[PDB]
């Protein structure tokens, strides 16, 4: 299966640059083009480049001729994607994309998960990760509710996964608040069955790329 | 360049719904992609009506030269997504601004949860109290946060979900945050919930320091 590995988050202070990897698998690297694509609320969907690892040949759209540089390492199978000079207006989410051939046409038939990368001058800040235990204030016929307090981080995104990802039923991850110091906060809960409560192991596993911080909390009664 | 409509279109299941897309020049194909909110886009139908693999047969794509669309036959809840267009026929490639689906079901009241500060974050000096509603319907949903029955005001924020592909719900969170010193100043901590589930407000509150 094709696929295509892509680092979290990027925190990049203005005036700076930033070097983003793309590790393509299930498939013969250099035999086929890859692709950049720009996601903001405002622009929408927008495509950067592409590059053959084949030779290492580069086409750009017009826009970012200046701010991306797409290389191509062809023993590694990673391409890479190097933005210059950043600014607000780079605040996105990158993808790397694979295209397909049918009809005479192309599409993109396999992205990568994406790197968001935030522009700001301000520091990172690793949350800290505070459990929301089950009660009995915390129960409803028959089911428990239960989570986790990422609290206090910067910037965006926070990731969580709930027993490593083997529990995704009930999971409500919510987006994340935005506090007055510029700082986020963010929750994640799970409603699970109040009888096994005494069996099963409840961790969330809490994710903050730009602050290197990987934590697993256990939320128990 | 590509336009679709409607931005947002509103959807029961299984109605049969249709959304277009509009392109400046004459275009070969136009490709669709479906995206949900977290998450990269999914191909969905490929060279104008051509189906991605695992996509129902529910879904299809229609349309030439410079109008296409994308139609479902009887939509269904996992349906809730941005849908957008894609053009490959000139450089460089653009899309669409995307058609939002929303899925429209009946009434459900909020389940709701409340949580104290856990004891590690008390030790920091801070307290966050946290209320929970659960799998509600419609969006709209009012949180009042009272302290020793006090209404409070500027000491909370609160997010809520995206709908959700299995029931069509949406869940929310308020987060009530105190410092120690003030948390530990009273004792009756409740989050008041108004929604249309609910003939009269729903209260879930604990008293600090009482297990």
């Amino acid at each position: 299966q094709v696929q295509l590995q892509q680092p979290g988050a990027e925190l990049v202070k203005p005036g700076a640059s930033v070097k983003m990897s793309c590790k393509a698998s299930g498939y013969t690297f250099t035999s086929y083009n890859m692709h950049w694509v720009k996601q903001t609320p405002g622009r929408g969907l927008e495509w950067i480049g592409a590059i053959y690892p084949g030779n290492g040949d580069t086409s750009y759209n017009q826009k970012f001729k200046g701010k991306a540089t797409l290389t191509a390492d062809k023993s590694s199978s990673t391409a890479y994607m190097q933005l210059s000079s950043l600014t607000s207006e780079d605040s996105a989410v990158y993808y790397c994309a694979r295209s397909t051939y049918y009809g005479g046409d192309w599409y993109f038939n396999v992205w990568g998960a994406g790197t968001t990368v935030t522009v700001s001058a301000a520091s990172t800040k690793g949350p800290s990760v505070f459990p929301l235990a089950p009660s009995s204030k915390s129960t409803s016929g028959g089911t428990a509710a239960l989570g986790c307090l990422v609290k206090d981080y910067f910037p965006e995104p926070v990731t969580v996964s709930w027993n490593s990802g083997a529990l995704t039923s009930g999971v409500h991850t919510f987006p994340a608040v935005l506090q007055s110091s510029g700082l986020y906060s963010l929750s994640s809960v799970v409603t699970v069955p109040s009888s096994s409560l005494g069996t099963q192991t409840y961790i969330c596993n809490v994710n903050h790329k730009p602050s290197n911080t990987k934590v697993d909390k256990k939320v128990e009664p | 360049v590509l336009s679709q409509s409607p931005a947002i279109l509103s959807a029961s299941p299984g109605e049969k719904v249709t959304m277009t897309c509009r392109a400046s020049s004459s275009v070969s194909y136009i490709h669709w992609f479906q995206q949900k909110p977290g998450s990269s886009p999914k191909p969905w139908i490929y060279a104008t009506s051509n189906l991605a693999s695992g996509v129902p047969v529910r879904f299809s794509g229609s349309g030439s030269g410079t109008s296409y669309s994308l139609t479902i036959s009887r939509v269904e809840a996992e349906d809730a997504a941005t849908y957008y267009c894609q053009q490959w026929t000139s450089n460089p490639p653009t899309f669409g601004g995307g058609t939002k689906l929303e899925i429209k079901r009946t009434v459900a009241a909020p389940s709701v949860f409340i949580f104290p500060p856990s004891d590690e974050q008390l030790k920091s000096g801070t307290a966050s109290v946290v209320c929970l509603l659960n799998n509600f319907y419609p969006r709209e949903a009012k949180v009042q946060w009272k302290v020793d029955n006090a209404l409070q005001s500027g000491n909370s924020q609160e997010s809520v979900t995206e709908q959700d592909s299995k029931d069509s719900t949406y869940s929310l969170s308020s987060t009530l945050t105190l410092s120690k010193a003030d948390y530990e100043k009273h004792k009756v901590y409740a989050c008041e919930v108004t929604h249309q589930g609910l003939s009269s407000p729903v209260t879930k509150s604990f008293n600090r320091g009482e297990c």
